[PDB]
């Protein structure tokens, strides 16, 4: 029997007393008190007893003399017990502490402190003095146990349920008490050759440990050291069930298990913090719950943005180490953190796996701000709930193949030199992402440049194929501050994999899919770019296959040399493919290789360039589509330029096409559309070189503000099978508002034409060069100009009309309709020309034409020119009408014509008209009337061979002016064999009547004249006149 | 697409330069007529696109300018001038006109 | 020479209809599409709408869009503005006008006073 000697009361009032050799009792009256002990030791088979007022009374035992405190025995309190021995306390095997509150410290408390309630303990401690703990140390519910020393050991149990364990060394240690229970605890100070090693088991459920160790150097050496068993398991508190510290300085080994599981409800919150944390092979830190997963922290935070938990230099886990936060029952999984601020080798499995039966997979991370190994297993997969995420961050991060990397973990691994890496650049086994995609659970890595003077300029680098076989819908993104360089397929053939190449935010790189690196989504997206973020990021691609199935592939970026370009042979698969690119001065979609991008429903392409094209593609590119559109803006270059010397176009849309841009420059292109559509509202378009065929209406519309055409077609053949072309050309500078040239060919065969031409100022209308054949049901040219022409067809042009052709013109100064070529407007039922004009000409055939149709209906008007202007010294004008044929203006002059029809009809109104070398035939009636109210004739035939086969020929002239009423000149011959000629002249003034000078011949059946003047001669028939009738000749006048 | 005129009024003596500015809300490149409304209300003409005159239009009348802004200019001020000089642009639909610019003389 | 004739002066109580009439001669109906302009009182002129005679396509200011209507006859060569729940607030001088595309209202009616 051995029990502590020399006791003497301090402080407060209290009784020492010895009823047995292995029985010694205290009594306890004051509230606190103080004893000073010479030795303080306790026997096998001793008890000490303390008798206190109450539970929160308070006994302290400052050891003042002898050795190291020997505690073999029982000590048991109904109160609170503080045992302060500078030269440690050792508890043997066997010795059991059941008090409201133990402290064991080898640092001294002032006795002023302590009455003062004061828990402060720092200083007076024996150098290299220890507390070790072999024996049983349990406290009341409520109760708290705590050992601060420069070293403390712990090779026995301790129990505190419902209170808080802490385990400090350090050299100032801060106790806060009240209501009998402990609050907080504050440890500071670093202390030489700290540590506090727990080889036994310590459970505070319902509670808190703290196990902190703050020591001075340990470069290298064991700073904690846990390697039994620590339980917190209860609710999920705030404060972390388990929180270990490692101080500023150290390494944590840790090898034994720590638990914080709550069968009934959350698990709790461990948190493991200090300089360099390595979790041994048999670390088993779990936080699984009932209702849902704990949370995890290895050296730190999420993203180490939590301030609350010191950031690890170092983390370390090795192979076969676990941490596990799944979910047991039904929840939501926990989170498990990895972080690091220099190297993160990561090799072990982590457990975030949802509840079976309900709840979504918790979260996982493995980031390190320097290098980051990550070559182990993790799990956060759902049985009935959304997958997990497995989070990775580093510097830069490269894709390795496999895991055979040389890792140091047990094999050739003295102990703490896994602290030291080696394998510079973060390199990640495919083989773990691999399984990550296999086993349902997402993939996302990141990256962020560092500061400027580093090579870790924040790129990924994928150098192995990812692979994903099995398992439910997953997502994979990349998003890194650098460059996206990939070089390995992406592939995935069961499920659904979402991918998202991103760019960083700020990112100021590219991204960059070659070497064939196809990828596969098996029905999953694919997000290459950011999407509205104006995240300046080119995507360059070569031989790169983007296979969506049944996805959708997005790529967003703009370059300022080329905001994404296209090399190689790519193919893109996909229900929607919508490409999104911006430059500056190169260009904002470049496609130089072969492209299929073959999709089911949408392509959409679009592009922006100050100076650049915005969508410019040369390539051998095919585009096949329900509804393909091309929206670019371009200031200086091209919206949309397909121009190549060899490469070609191919577009197929099921349903539609629709093109916008500032200038659309289209060529060598082979385009099927359902309903096609262009729209250029800046610097018009070209067509050259292509066959675009349509089955329903295709509209042209260009507006163009520079002396470039509007709508410059050029060697195209554009087809309607079942609708119309309505192109639409407006010219505000010296252009063509609309430009033909070439061998055009439309075919409208059961729609309209309807070519629109607004010019402006100096600007022509719509112009025709070349061969322009033009086929349809109906045909309609419409022109507007001020001093160019309205319209113009100065090239052949050939024209053929099912039902009927329509030319409107109306020209301020210039010509309205002007045929200065070869053109053939042959038509069925009808042809109408109709112009007006103020100074030039109205309708002014010039060119060798022929326009063949039943019915033909001319009209025009001109203030001071002349409306129906059909002459040349070399054209010869023919008009084939089987149905009448009408002229009307005010001014008609007919020249070199050879005019064939089955009615007849002049009409003109103010200027009069003239027909001079001219063959004219008509079956029936050639009713020709002309009114003039100047010198010029009324009517004015000269040469002229007019024959009415069954018809009569009328003409009616009135001269308000003193021109000549009717003047026939010349060789005239009229053959009206089988009707009547009645030609009427009114004359004013001093005008004459029916003037007939040069060799007239005149054969009718019935001949009348008839005329009408004031002072002028009603009828005189100057020179050779012949007049054959057969029934009978009237004249008269007056 | 909104007009702006200024002065809404002017007043001056006969055969006095005279400016009729007339700004708009963007560059409308040249889609610029000059209607001259008479006291009456008879609407006429003057120049269509920014300098083009029109038929029954005296020498005298003659605009400039291009972009945003315009002018239109009349050199010798007599007493048939006095009316109201809307400006009208016609580059976007719908198409609107200016605020009116009476010519009274002093 | 080119007129736009149009209809007298027409006043009807708040929430009544007119048709207004622009009949043109001088030139050729259908060559040029009519214009509809508003000027309302002391506030400047206003764009409605326009019809073409050669196709009766019509373009409409979306603000009178449910308040205006038009209707073209070519053989009278007369264009027709229909007009529905009328206020006082448009009770001002309606112009129907000569559109071209390039040279725009080169001639304009004589004008209508509605009075509402
Ligand atoms: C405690 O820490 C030491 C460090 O050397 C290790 O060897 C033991 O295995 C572990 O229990
Ligand atoms: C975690 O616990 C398991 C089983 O309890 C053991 O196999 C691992 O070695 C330890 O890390
Ligand atoms: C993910 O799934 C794979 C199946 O290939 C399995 O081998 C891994 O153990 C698991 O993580
Ligand atoms: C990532 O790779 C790029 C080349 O694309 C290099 O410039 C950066 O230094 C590195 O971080
Ligand atoms: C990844 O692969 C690239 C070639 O694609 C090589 O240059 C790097 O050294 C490697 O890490
Ligand atoms: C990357 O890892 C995968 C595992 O799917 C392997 O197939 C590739 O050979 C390696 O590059
Ligand atoms: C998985 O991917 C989908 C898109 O398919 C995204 O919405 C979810 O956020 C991600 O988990
Ligand atoms: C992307 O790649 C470029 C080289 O073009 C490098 O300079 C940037 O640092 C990285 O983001
Ligand atoms: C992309 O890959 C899927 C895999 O199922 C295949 O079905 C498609 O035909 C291919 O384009
Ligand atoms: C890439 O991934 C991000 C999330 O990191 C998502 O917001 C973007 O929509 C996708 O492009
Ligand atoms: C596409 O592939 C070819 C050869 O197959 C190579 O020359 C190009 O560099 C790459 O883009
Ligand atoms: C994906 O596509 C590339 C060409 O872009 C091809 O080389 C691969 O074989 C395919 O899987
Ligand atoms: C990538 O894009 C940058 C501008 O963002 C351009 O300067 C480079 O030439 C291009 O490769
Ligand atoms: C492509 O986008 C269309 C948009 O209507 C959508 O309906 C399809 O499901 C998608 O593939
Ligand atoms: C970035 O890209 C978008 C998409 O077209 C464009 O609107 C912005 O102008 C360009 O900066
Ligand atoms: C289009 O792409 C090519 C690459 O072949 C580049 O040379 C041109 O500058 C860009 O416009
Ligand atoms: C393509 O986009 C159109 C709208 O532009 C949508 O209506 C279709 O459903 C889609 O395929
Ligand atoms: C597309 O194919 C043509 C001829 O087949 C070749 O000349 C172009 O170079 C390629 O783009
Ligand atoms: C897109 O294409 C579909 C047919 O695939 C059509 O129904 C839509 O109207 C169009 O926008
Ligand atoms: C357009 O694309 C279709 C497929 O829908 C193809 O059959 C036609 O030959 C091509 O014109
Ligand atoms: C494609 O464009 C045409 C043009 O009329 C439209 O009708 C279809 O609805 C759209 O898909
Ligand atoms: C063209 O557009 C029409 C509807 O406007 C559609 O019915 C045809 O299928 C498409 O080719
Ligand atoms: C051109 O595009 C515009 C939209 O900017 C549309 O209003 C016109 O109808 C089309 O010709
Ligand atoms: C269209 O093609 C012709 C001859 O094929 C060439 O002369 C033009 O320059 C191009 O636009
Ligand atoms: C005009 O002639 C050229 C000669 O090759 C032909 O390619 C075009 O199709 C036709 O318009
Ligand atoms: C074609 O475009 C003009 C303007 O250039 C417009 O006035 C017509 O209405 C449209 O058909
Ligand atoms: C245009 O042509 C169609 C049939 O082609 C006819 O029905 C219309 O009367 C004519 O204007
Ligand atoms: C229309 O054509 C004539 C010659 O036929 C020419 O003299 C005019 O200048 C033009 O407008
Ligand atoms: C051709 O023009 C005539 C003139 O009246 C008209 O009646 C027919 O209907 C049209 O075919
Ligand atoms: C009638 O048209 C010819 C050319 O066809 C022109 O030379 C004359 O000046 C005009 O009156
Ligand atoms: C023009 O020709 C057609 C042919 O039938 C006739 O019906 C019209 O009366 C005539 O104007
Ligand atoms: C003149 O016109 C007739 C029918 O109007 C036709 O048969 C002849 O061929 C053409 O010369
Ligand atoms: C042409 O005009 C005549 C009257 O002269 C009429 O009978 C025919 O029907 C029309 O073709
Ligand atoms: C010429 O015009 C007449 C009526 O004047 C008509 O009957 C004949 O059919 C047409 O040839
Ligand atoms: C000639 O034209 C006039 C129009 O002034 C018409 O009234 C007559 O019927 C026609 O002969
Ligand atoms: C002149 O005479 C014709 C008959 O020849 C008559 O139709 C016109 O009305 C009259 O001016
Ligand atoms: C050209 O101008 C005419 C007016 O003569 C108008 O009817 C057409 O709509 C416009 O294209
Ligand atoms: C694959 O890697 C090679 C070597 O670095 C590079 O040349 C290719 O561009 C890339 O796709």
């Amino acid at each position: 029997a051995n029990l502590p000697t020399g006791g003497q009361i301090v402080a407060g009032s209290g009784s020492i007393q010895t009823p047995s050799g292995n029985q010694m009792n205290i009594h306890q009256n004051s509230q606190n008190m103080v004893a000073n002990w010479n030795s303080f030791d306790i026997g096998k088979g001793n008890t000490v007893q303390f008798d206190q007022p109450s539970s929160s009374a308070v006994a302290l035992n400052r050891v003042v003399g002898g050795g190291e405190s020997q505690i073999m025995g029982n000590l048991k309190a109904n109160g609170q017990v503080f045992l302060v021995n500078p030269n440690g306390v050792l508890f043997g095997e066997g010795a059991s502490v059941s008090t409201s509150g133990f402290v064991a410290s080898t640092r001294d408390i002032k006795n002023d402190d302590f009455m003062n309630r004061r828990y402060t303990f720092s200083g007076g401690q024996k150098a290299g003095a220890a507390i070790v703990n072999q024996g049983e140390l349990t406290t009341n519910a409520g109760g708290y146990i705590v050992l601060a020393a420069d070293r403390v050991s712990n090779s026995g149990t301790i129990r505190t349920p419902g209170g808080k364990t802490v385990l400090a060394a350090s050299e100032r240690i801060t106790l806060q008490l009240d209501n009998g229970g402990l609050m907080s605890v504050q440890v500071t100070g670093d202390v030489v050759n700290a540590l506090v090693e727990n080889r036994g088991l310590v459970s505070a459920r319902d509670g808190q440990v703290y196990l902190t160790a703050l020591g001075r150097g340990m470069l290298m050496n064991t700073v904690l050291n846990v390697s039994g068993v620590v339980e917190a398991s209860g609710m999920h508190r705030q404060d972390g069930n388990i929180v270990l510290d490692g101080g500023d300085s150290g390494v944590v080994h840790l090898s034994g298990t720590l638990q914080a599981d709550n069968a009934s409800g959350q698990g709790g919150k461990v948190v493991v913090q200090g300089k360099n944390i390595l979790l041994d092979k048999g670390s088993n830190i779990t936080a699984t719950g009932g209702q849902g997963g704990g949370e995890v922290y290895v050296g730190g935070g999420w993203q180490g943005k939590d301030s609350n938990i010191r950031n690890a230099d170092k983390v370390v886990m090795q192979g076969g180490a676990r941490i596990d936060v799944s979910a047991t029952q039904q929840g939501n999984g926990g989170t498990a953190v990895l972080w690091s601020d220099s190297y993160t080798n990561f090799h072990g499995q982590i457990g975030a796996k949802g509840g079976e039966t309900g709840g979504n997979g918790g979260r996982v991370e493995t980031s390190s701000h320097g290098n980051l190994q990550a070559f182990g297993t993790v799990s956060a997969s759902a049985k009935k709930g959304k997958a997990g995420n497995w989070l990775l961050d580093s510097a830069d991060i490269t894709i390795v193949n496999g895991s055979n990397v040389s890792k140091t973990e047990t094999t050739q691994s003295p102990p703490h030199t896994q602290f030291a890496p080696t394998a510079a650049g973060s390199a990640v086994s495919n083989t773990s992402i691999n399984n990550r995609l296999n086993n349902g659970t997402s993939v996302t890595i990141l990256t962020h440049r560092t500061r400027t003077g580093t090579a870790q300029g924040g790129n990924i680098t994928v150098n192995a194929a990812i692979n994903k076989g099995n398992g439910s819908d997953v997502n994979l993104t990349l998003q890194a501050g650098g460059n996206i360089t990939v070089n390995n397929s992406i592939t995935s053939t069961e499920g659904k994999l979402n991918v998202n190449l991103s760019g960083a935010r700020t990112s100021n790189g590219s991204i960059t899919i070659s070497n064939n690196a196809n990828i596969t989504t098996n029905g999953g997206d694919i997000t290459v770019g950011t999407t509205n973020t104006s995240n300046r990021v080119n995507i360059s691609i070569n031989n790169t296959t983007l296979n969506a199935s049944n996805g959708n592939i997005q790529l967003t970026g703009t370059g300022t040399d080329s905001g994404i370009l296209f090399a190689g042979n790519n193919r893109l698969t996909a229900s929607n493919i919508a490409l999104t690119g911006n430059s500056t001065s190169g260009n904002a979609i470049n496609l130089t290789g072969t492209a299929t991008l073959n999709a089911t429903n949408n392509i959409t392409l679009t592009g922006s360039s100050t100076s650049g094209n915005a969508i410019n593609l040369k390539g051998n590119n095919t585009l096949t589509a329900s509804n393909i559109t091309l929206t670019g803006e371009s200031t200086s270059g091209n919206a949309i330029n397909h121009t190549d010397t060899t490469g070609t176009t191919t577009l197929n849309a099921t349903n539609n096409i629709t093109m916008q841009g500032t200038r659309v420059q289209i060529k060598h292109s082979n385009i099927t559309a359902g309903n096609f559509a262009l729209n250029a509202t800046v610097a018009g378009s070209e067509i050259s070189n292509t066959t675009l065929t349509a089955t329903n209406n295709i509209n042209l519309a260009a507006k163009t503000n520079s002396a470039s055409s509007g709508v410059y077609l050029k060697d195209a053949r554009i087809t309607s099978t079942n609708g119309s072309i309505t192109a639409n050309g407006t010219a505000t500078a010296n252009g063509k508002a609309t430009h033909l040239d070439g061998n055009v060919t439309l075919n409208a065969s059961n729609g309209r034409i309807k070519l629109t031409g607004n010019g402006h100022g100096s600007a022509s209308g719509i112009l025709f060069a070349g061969n322009n054949r033009l086929t349809a049901s109906n045909i309609a040219l419409t022109g507007n100009s001020t001093s160019g022409n309205a319209i113009n067809l100065t090239g052949t042009a050939t024209l053929n009309a099912t039902n009927d052709i329509t030319l409107t013109g109306s020209s301020t100064s210039g010509n309205a309709i002007n045929l200065t070529g070869t053109a053939t407007l042959n038509a069925t039922n009808n042809i109408t020309l109709t112009g007006s004009s103020t100074s030039g000409n109205a309708i002014n055939l010039k060119g060798n034409n022929t326009l063949t149709a039943s019915n033909i209906t001319l009209t025009g008007e001109s203030t001071s020119g002349n409306a129906i202007n059909l002459t040349d010294t070399t054209g010869t004008t023919t008009l084939n009408a089987t149905n009448n044929i009408t002229m009307q203006g005010t001014r008609v002059q007919i020249k070199h014509s050879n005019i064939t029809a089955g009615n007849f009809a002049l009409n003109a109104t103010v200027a009069g008209s003239e027909i001079s070398n001219t063959t004219l035939t008509a079956t029936n009636n050639i009713n020709l009337a002309a009114k003039t109210n100047s010198a010029s004739s009324g009517v004015y035939l000269k040469d002229a061979r007019i024959t009415s086969t069954n018809g009569s020929i009328t003409a009616n002239g009135t001269a308000t002016a003193n021109g000549k009423a009717t003047h026939l000149d010349g060789n005239v011959t009229l053959n009206a064999s089988n009707g009547r000629i009645k030609l009427t002249g009114n004359g004013h003034g001093s005008a004459s009547g029916i003037l007939f000078a040069g060799n007239n011949r005149l054969t009718a059946s019935n001949i009348a004249l008839t005329g009408n003047s004031t002072s002028g001669n009603a009828i005189n028939l100057t020179g050779t006149a012949t007049l054959n009738a057969t029934n009978d000749i009237t004249l008269t006048g007056s | 697409i909104q007009m702006t005129q200024s002065p809404s009024s002017l007043s001056a003596s006969l055969g006095d330069r005279v400016t009729i500015s007339c700004s708009a809300s963007q560059g409308i490149s040249n889609y610029l007529n000059w209607y001259q409304q008479k006291p009456d209300g008879i609407v006429k003409l003057l120049i269509f696109y920014t300098s083009s005159l029109h038929s029954g239009v005296p020498s005298r009348f003659s605009g400039s300018g291009s972009g945003t802004d315009y002018s239109l200019t009349i050199s010798n001020l007599e007493p048939e001038d006095i009316a109201t000089y809307y400006c009208q642009q016609y580059s976007n639909l719908p198409w609107t006109f200016g605020g009116g610019t009476k010519l009274e003389i002093k | 020479e080119v007129q736009l004739q149009q209809s007298g002066a027409e006043l009807v109580r708040p929430g009544s209809s007119v048709k207004l009439s622009c009949k043109a001669s001088g030139y050729i109906f259908t060559n040029y599409w009519i214009h509809w302009v508003r000027q309302r009182p002391i506030q400047g002129l206003e764009w409605i709408g326009n019809i073409d005679p050669s196709e009766s396509e019509t373009h409409y200011n979306q603000n009178f869009k449910d308040k205006a209507t038009l209707t073209v006859d070519k053989s009278s060569s007369t264009v027709y503005m229909h007009l529905s729940s009328l206020t006082s607030e448009d009770s001002s001088v309606y112009y129907c006008a000569r559109g071209t595309a390039v040279v725009d209202f080169d001639y304009w009616g004589q004008g209508t006073t509605l009075t509402v």
